[PDB]
């Protein structure tokens, strides 16, 4: 298995994770 | 060997393609939500109104700006805004809070930036369309207008002021 | 030389690189000054002194704009996704039109330059109207454009002869991907040039007296949210195709990588209502539209994070590197071509996931029109393609001119990429959070240094990325001079070939492979998702037009 690949993919989703619910929280806030 | 790895990337490739499309749909549900509270008051009218920047100071409601404030509804109120080189009329704007807010922004001139700080509402002003966006003060006091589209040279010192009464 | 007679395609390609990155040295001057700027620091009068023919922090935001995101952006499209597919063709590129192509980008520039550098046209990369250029910024930036209808039928022609030699065999990958590039480009480009030809030009000419802001807005975003695509896919050919080569590794699979590009053709024109998210006019229904379809254009880039990561990650563990991070590493960081682009690929991470912020209708009312657009998409165009553009003169120079890179000369490259690649994480920590401290983009901050004083934090980063990319700026320069100008050359290395990938060895899918290489199909329904995506719309626009005149303020 591609452990390393997956391991990126993992950042890459903690990532746009992070941002998404970071922003919308936001929206929210500023609701 | 390399006749394996193949198998074993596109394998979980095919993984993650699946699980990429699932996050990206919960957004899709979770966007639709806002759509249908609220927070969405905040989104343009999509509807054509057009009007005419050479004489919307001089005729309508653009044009008096101590009465740019109108209560169309039991607990809601029009107000009219005129976004321009380089200000915002009236100064400052007076709603009460609580109350349901109908802007009507435009501009004589160029474009410009209609951004309420701390808050939610950011609408591009066009010259000869008038932008409708609603919101509910939920918090008296003083918020500022940034304009976020550039305008020209005093692009940087154009701001506005919304004063929302207790 | 002898090289020049049999490859010409090397030349005209050798200026279009050249010219886009002297572009890229004029359009980025003006960078350090603007990052100091959004750190609330002045630095202007310094700048006025050295450019005298700069009269505001807003011609220099036309400049930079122009010449970085416009111009070296374009010149290397052309570059890459000419001779790219041509050589692994091995064919010759029509040189009459390869040479028309570089005259015609190169006259436009000039003359789009003349009112630029006098001040005549302040209206940045988005030129919006009412805001009113002269007509040679209109009519030079026309033509500067246009000129990439002379690539797309260049490479159109390469393409044809080779099906033509080769009737029954399916087209070659380098190659699938500079047409599907390129045609996704011919509907992308219908938006500007509707919009040039039926408004700016007519306007900026007198021939009428105003236009419509929000036809023109609509217009301009047709194509202006695919020309980004147009600026990355020139790069992903290299990251698909030939880093791989020079990561010690393959491309783990043809097929993904035929399937990202196709996607990207059928995905990128249809999405530009998530520009126009505050707009006045355009019914929500069509937003959220172009909202989920937006989300759709993510995924080749999903794909594309995997296949490239994966791709590495083999390369990675061909080299001895055994464990999680054993594989990154082994691989060759002492090779900057290898260097500038993984690097940008880190910084497109946060990037893209700015990006899908900001296609989320709603959540885009939080950022649009403040410092985090630009913080998302330098990211993206500024260190992504730009770092991959960068490291590949250190293999496609040599490959043109036989000009040799020293050692010493490596060891620059490395320096620049990184100090490159950090400031641009640096500037991009400064504007993110700026811009939800709600600063304003397209503004100079300083002058109202008392304006936004929450904001004092994310400020030092601001000036912090302004002088460190300034020190990598002036080495990319002093470095693309070392090379440009060396006084020593090798014909062997204008000879040598591309390092161009060998292709994982596994089964694969004919099926899907020749689904895709039906290009006459996909390429009709690209464009009926764009006749359905833009239609209505646009019929309704035209049918209540309203023009309003001009303005200069500056
Ligand atoms: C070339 C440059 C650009 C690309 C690419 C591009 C991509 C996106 N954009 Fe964007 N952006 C928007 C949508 C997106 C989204 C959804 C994506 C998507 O394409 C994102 C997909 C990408 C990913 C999901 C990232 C995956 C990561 C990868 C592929 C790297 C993996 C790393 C590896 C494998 C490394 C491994 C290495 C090791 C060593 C381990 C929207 C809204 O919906 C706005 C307007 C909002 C507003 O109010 O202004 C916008 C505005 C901008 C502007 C401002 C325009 C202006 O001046 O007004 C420009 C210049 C632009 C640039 C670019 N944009 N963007
Ligand atoms: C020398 C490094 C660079 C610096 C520090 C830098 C910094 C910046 C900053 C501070 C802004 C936003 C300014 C404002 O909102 O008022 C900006 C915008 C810009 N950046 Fe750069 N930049 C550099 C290089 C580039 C490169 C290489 C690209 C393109 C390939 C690029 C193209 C853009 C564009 C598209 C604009 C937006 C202009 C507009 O909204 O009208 N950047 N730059
Ligand atoms: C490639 C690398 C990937 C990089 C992406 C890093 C991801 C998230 C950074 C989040 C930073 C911290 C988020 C701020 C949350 C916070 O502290 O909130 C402020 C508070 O609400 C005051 O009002
Ligand atoms: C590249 C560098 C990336 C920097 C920023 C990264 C992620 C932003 C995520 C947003 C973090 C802020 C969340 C705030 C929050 O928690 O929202 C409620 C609060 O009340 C609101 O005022
Ligand atoms: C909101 C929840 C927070 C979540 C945060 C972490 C998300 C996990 C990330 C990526 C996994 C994507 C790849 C999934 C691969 C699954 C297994 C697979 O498909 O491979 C089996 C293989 O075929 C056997 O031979
Ligand atoms: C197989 C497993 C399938 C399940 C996969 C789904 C996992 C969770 C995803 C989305 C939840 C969406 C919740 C929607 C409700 C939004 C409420 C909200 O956040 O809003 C509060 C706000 O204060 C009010 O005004
Ligand atoms: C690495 C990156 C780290 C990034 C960290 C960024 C922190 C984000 C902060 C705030 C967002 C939302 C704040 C909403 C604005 C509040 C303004 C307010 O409360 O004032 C209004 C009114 O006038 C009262 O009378
Ligand atoms: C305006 C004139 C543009 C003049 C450009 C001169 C064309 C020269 C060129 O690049 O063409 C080679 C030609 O065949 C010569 O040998
Ligand atoms: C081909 C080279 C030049 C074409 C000639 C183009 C010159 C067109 C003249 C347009 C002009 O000067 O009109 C300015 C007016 O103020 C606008 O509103
Ligand atoms: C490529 C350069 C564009 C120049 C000419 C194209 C055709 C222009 C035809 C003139 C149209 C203007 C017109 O017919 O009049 C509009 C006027 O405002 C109503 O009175
Ligand atoms: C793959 C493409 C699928 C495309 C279609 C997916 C579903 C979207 C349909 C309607 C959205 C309704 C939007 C309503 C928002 C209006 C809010 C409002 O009334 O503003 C005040
Ligand atoms: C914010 C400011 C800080 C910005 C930092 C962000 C991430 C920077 C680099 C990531 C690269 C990680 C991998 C680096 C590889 C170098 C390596 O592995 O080389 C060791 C040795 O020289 C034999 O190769
Ligand atoms: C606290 C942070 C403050 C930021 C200071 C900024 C830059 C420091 C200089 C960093 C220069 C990085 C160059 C690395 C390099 O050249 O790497 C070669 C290597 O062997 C693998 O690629
Ligand atoms: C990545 C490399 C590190 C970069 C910057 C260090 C950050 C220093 C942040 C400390 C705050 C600086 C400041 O100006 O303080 C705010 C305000 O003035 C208080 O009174
Ligand atoms: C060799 C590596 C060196 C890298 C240093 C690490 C990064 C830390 C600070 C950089 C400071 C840069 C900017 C210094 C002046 C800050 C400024 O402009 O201060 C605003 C102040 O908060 C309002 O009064
Ligand atoms: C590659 C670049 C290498 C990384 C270099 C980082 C910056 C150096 C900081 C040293 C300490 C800075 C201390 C002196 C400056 C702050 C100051 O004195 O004030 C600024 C002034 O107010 C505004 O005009
Ligand atoms: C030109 C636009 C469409 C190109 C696809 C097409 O028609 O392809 C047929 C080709 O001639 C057969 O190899
Ligand atoms: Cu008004 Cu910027
Ligand atoms: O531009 O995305």
């Amino acid at each position: 298995k591609p452990k390393g690949a997956l391991a990126v993919i993992l950042v890459l989703t903690l990532t746009i994770l992070v941002f998404w619910l970071g922003v919308y929280a936001v929206f929210f806030a500023r609701g | 060997d390399e006749h394996k790895a193949h198998k074993a990337i596109l394998a979980y490739e095919k993984g993650w393609l699946a699980f990429s499309l699932a996050m990206l749909f919960v957004f899709i549900a979770l966007i639709a939500y806002t759509l249908a509270t609220h927070t969405a008051g905040v989104i343009p009218a999509g509807k054509l109104e057009r009007v005419d920047p050479t004489t919307v100071r001089q005729e309508g409601p653009w044009a008096d700006p101590a009465q740019a404030v109108v209560q169309t509804g039991p607990n809601q109120y029009t107000v009219y805004v005129l976004a321009f080189a380089f200000g915002y009329q009236p100064n400052p704007i007076e709603v009460p809070q609580g109350a349901e807010i109908v802007f009507k922004i435009t501009s004589p001139d160029v474009i410009h930036g209609f951004h309420v700080e701390g808050t939610n509402i950011n609408v591009e002003v066009l010259p000869g369309e008038v932008s409708t966006v609603r919101y509910t003060f939920k918090r008296p006091g003083e918020y500022r207008i940034i304009c976020n589209q550039y305008c020209g040279l005093g692009h940087q010192n154009m701001f506005g002021t919304i004063v929302v009464k207790e | 030389s002898r090289v020049y007679e049999a490859y010409p395609e090397k030349k005209a390609t050798l200026y279009f690189l050249v010219l886009g990155f002297l572009a890229l040295i004029v359009g980025s001057l003006f960078g350090p000054f603007q990052a100091l700027n959004y750190g609330n620091v002045d630095a202007y009068p310094l700048l006025k002194r050295l450019l005298p023919f700069v009269q505001s922090y807003y011609q220099g935001l036309t400049l930079h704009g122009v010449l970085n995101a416009i111009v070296f952006t374009q010149l290397f499209a052309q570059a890459i996704m000419v001779y790219l597919p041509a050589r692994e063709l091995n064919m010759r590129p029509n040189m009459g039109l390869m040479w028309l192509s570089w005259w015609m980008a190169f006259i436009g520039l000039v003359v789009f330059a003349l009112p630029l550098l006098a001040n005549e046209a302040t209206v940045l990369y988005t030129f919006y109207p009412p805001l009113k250029g002269h007509w040679a910024f209109y009519l030079g930036a026309s033509v500067f454009v246009l000129s990439t209808w002379v690539s797309i039928y260049i490479v159109l022609d390469l393409w044809r002869r080779w099906k033509a030699a080769n009737p029954g065999k399916v087209t070659p990958l380098v190659t699938y991907m500079a047409v599907v590039f390129w045609l996704m480009w011919f509907l992308a480009s219908l938006g500007l040039v509707l919009e040039a030809v039926l408004f700016l030009l007519p306007w900026s000419f007198g021939l009428v007296e105003g236009v419509d802001p929000l036809v023109a807005r609509t217009l301009f975003w047709w194509t202006g949210h695919p020309i980004n695509y147009f600026w990355l896919l020139p790069a992903y050919a290299i990251i698909y195709t030939i880093l791989p080569k020079q990561a010690g590794g393959k491309l783990v699979s043809d097929p993904m990588a035929r399937l990202a590009f196709l996607l990207f053709l059928l995905l990128s024109t249809p999405v530009g209502f998530h520009h126009q998210f505050a707009d006045p006019g355009i019914d929500p229904t069509w937003k959220m539209i172009h909202s989920v379809l937006t989300l759709f254009v993510a995924v080749p880039s999903l794909m594309t994070a995997f296949t490239v990561a994966a791709s590495l990650e083999f390369a990675g563990r061909l080299r001895g590197g055994r464990g999680l991070f054993g594989w990154i590493r082994a691989l060759p960081w002492d090779n900057p071509a290898f260097v500038a682009p993984v690097l940008g690929l880190l910084g497109f991470i946060p990037g893209g996931a700015g990006g899908i912020v900001n296609a989320s209708f709603t959540l885009d009312y939080v950022v649009h029109n403040t410092a985090w657009v630009p913080g998302h998409f330098h990211l993206q165009v500024a260190s992504l393609v730009t770092l991959t553009a960068m490291g590949s003169l250190y293999w496609l120079l040599p490959n043109l001119t036989g000009k040799p890179i020293s050692d010493a000369q490596r060891r620059l490259g490395l320096a620049v990429v990184w100090l490159w690649f950090l400031g641009m994480m640096i500037m991009a920590v400064g504007l993110h959070w700026a811009g939800l401290l709600n600063v304003p983009r397209r503004a100079y901050i300083a002058q109202v240094p008392d304006a936004y004083p929450h904001a004092a934090v994310p400020m030092v980063f601001n000036v912090l990325a302004g002088i460190v990319l300034l020190v990598a700026l002036l080495l990319f320069i002093y470095g693309l001079f070392s090379v440009l100008l060396s006084r020593e050359r090798k014909p062997e290395l204008a000879e040598a070939p591309l390092p161009f990938a060998e292709v994982i060895s596994g089964p694969e899918d004919r099926r899907l492979v020749l689904a895709m290489d039906r290009i006459g199909f996909w390429f009709a329904v690209a464009a009926i998702l764009v006749v359905l995506a833009y239609g209505p719309t646009l019929v309704q626009l035209f049918g209540h037009l309203n023009p309003v005149p001009g303005w200069r303020l500056w």
